[PDB]
């Protein structure tokens, strides 16, 4: 709305390496999530296909699309409740204490569902988990949301 | 620039500079190429470097043409601080493909036709990102060591 | 020339130059010989390699020398580079009949004569193309190690 928000052009300058202001569709995902919004890769997809738009073929952008496809996005920000998140791992693992164990945390992020490279479940485990095997999802949680 | 870096600047221009009054003239730059071994330096080079200054060659002269080639000049320890976030375990020298990738989608200055330049001069271990110290020193001090 | 060779070369220059005035006379040679064990040298040994040069042995006489004796000589890294290209799956010494056939259907200068000279000071494993390495080491820094 401007509030404009000015900053969002600057950073599409940040994310187009050819200088020509335009953004393929498959850094579109990634740059509404720098931006501040979360949407699944799965609804990234349907909405591309919605408007058939293909992401399979070369893709090129302008602005004047990547500007409403990240105000569409930003109406489902109200999906991010953290205390969904936190008793998701709550019923993952038994007794009173929030310890995933190493490896279960891991597997289910690469494998179950909208898959996570076993590089990037690394990049997020590592500092949250010590030596012992077992993830504090308290303290994790609190780090994941804190970007 | 650091303050050792212009130490360095300093003690450079005095050995070119062997009139000592302060400002390196035509003569300078020939009598120090000829103490280097240049018997053969042709008045044209000396007037090529002459030509790269607005005025007579003193320390801040020196010092902002220095400058303006050198704006992203980077010591050696800063460069191998940057090799060692790259290489976070330590001791080993990072792949070649890793290096090209990790240039190239980052930045715009990591683009692969640079990458090629890259390994052309500055060798395959060099090149390949495999070895890792051996460009720092030659990125501070070129040519071949 | 890499300047860490060309460096090698100044300290083999310091060390024939017993004087230490930069330039190699034949009472340098003699008395770098004799400090080598060399109580016997000749001076018609000291005299064919003072005919070598057309001035006093400075050190850039030295390295203008060692340049035109050297112009097809390669450090022992892209020596392992090019064996690496010619065993590109590592560890294993290439077979003898490989490299016979691979160095004259290639090219002039891996005709066979020149082969059987190869496997002649350069024994076997060497010369068959087998170990590997050895044959890097005697080409920087002669005779049997």
């Amino acid at each position: 709305s401007k509030a404009a928000a000015d900053d969002f052009k600057e950073a599409f300058l940040l994310f187009d390496r050819t200088g020509d202001a335009k953004i393929t569709a498959s850094q579109v995902g990634d740059i509404a999530r720098a931006l501040g919004q979360n949407p699944t890769n799965a609804e990234i997809n349907k909405i591309l296909g919605n408007p058939s738009k293909e992401e399979m073929n070369a893709a090129a952008i302008t602005f004047e699309e990547f500007l409403p496809m990240l105000q569409a996005a930003a109406n489902n920000k109200d999906q991010g409740t953290f205390e969904d998140f936190v008793e998701g791992l709550r019923v993952f693992d038994k007794e009173g204490n929030g310890t995933v164990m190493g490896a279960e945390l891991r597997h289910v992020l690469a494998t179950l569902g909208e898959k996570m490279t076993e590089e990037e479940v690394e990049e997020l485990m590592k500092g949250q988990e010590d030596s012992n095997g077992c993830i504090n999802y308290e303290a994790f949680v609190k780090h994941i949301m804190s970007v | 620039f650091d303050e050792t870096e212009i130490e360095d600047f300093k003690e450079a221009f005095t050995v070119i500079d062997q009139n000592a009054d302060g400002i390196i003239d035509k003569d300078d730059l020939r009598e120090t190429f000829a103490a280097m071994g240049r018997l053969n330096v042709k008045n044209e080079e000396l007037d090529a470097m002459i030509k790269e200054a607005s005025g007579p060659i003193n320390f801040t002269v020196f010092l902002t043409m220095f400058g303006e080639k050198l704006k992203g000049a980077d010591p050696e320890d800063v460069i191998m601080g940057a090799f060692k976030v790259l290489d976070p375990d330590g001791k080993g020298s990072i792949k070649k493909s890793f290096l090209e990738e990790l240039l190239t989608t980052g930045g715009g200055r990591f683009t692969p036709e640079e990458i090629k330049n890259m390994w052309a001069a500055f060798p395959p271990d060099v090149a390949g990102n495999v070895d890792y110290k051996n460009i720092c020193y030659v990125i501070t001090h070129g040519e071949d060591a």
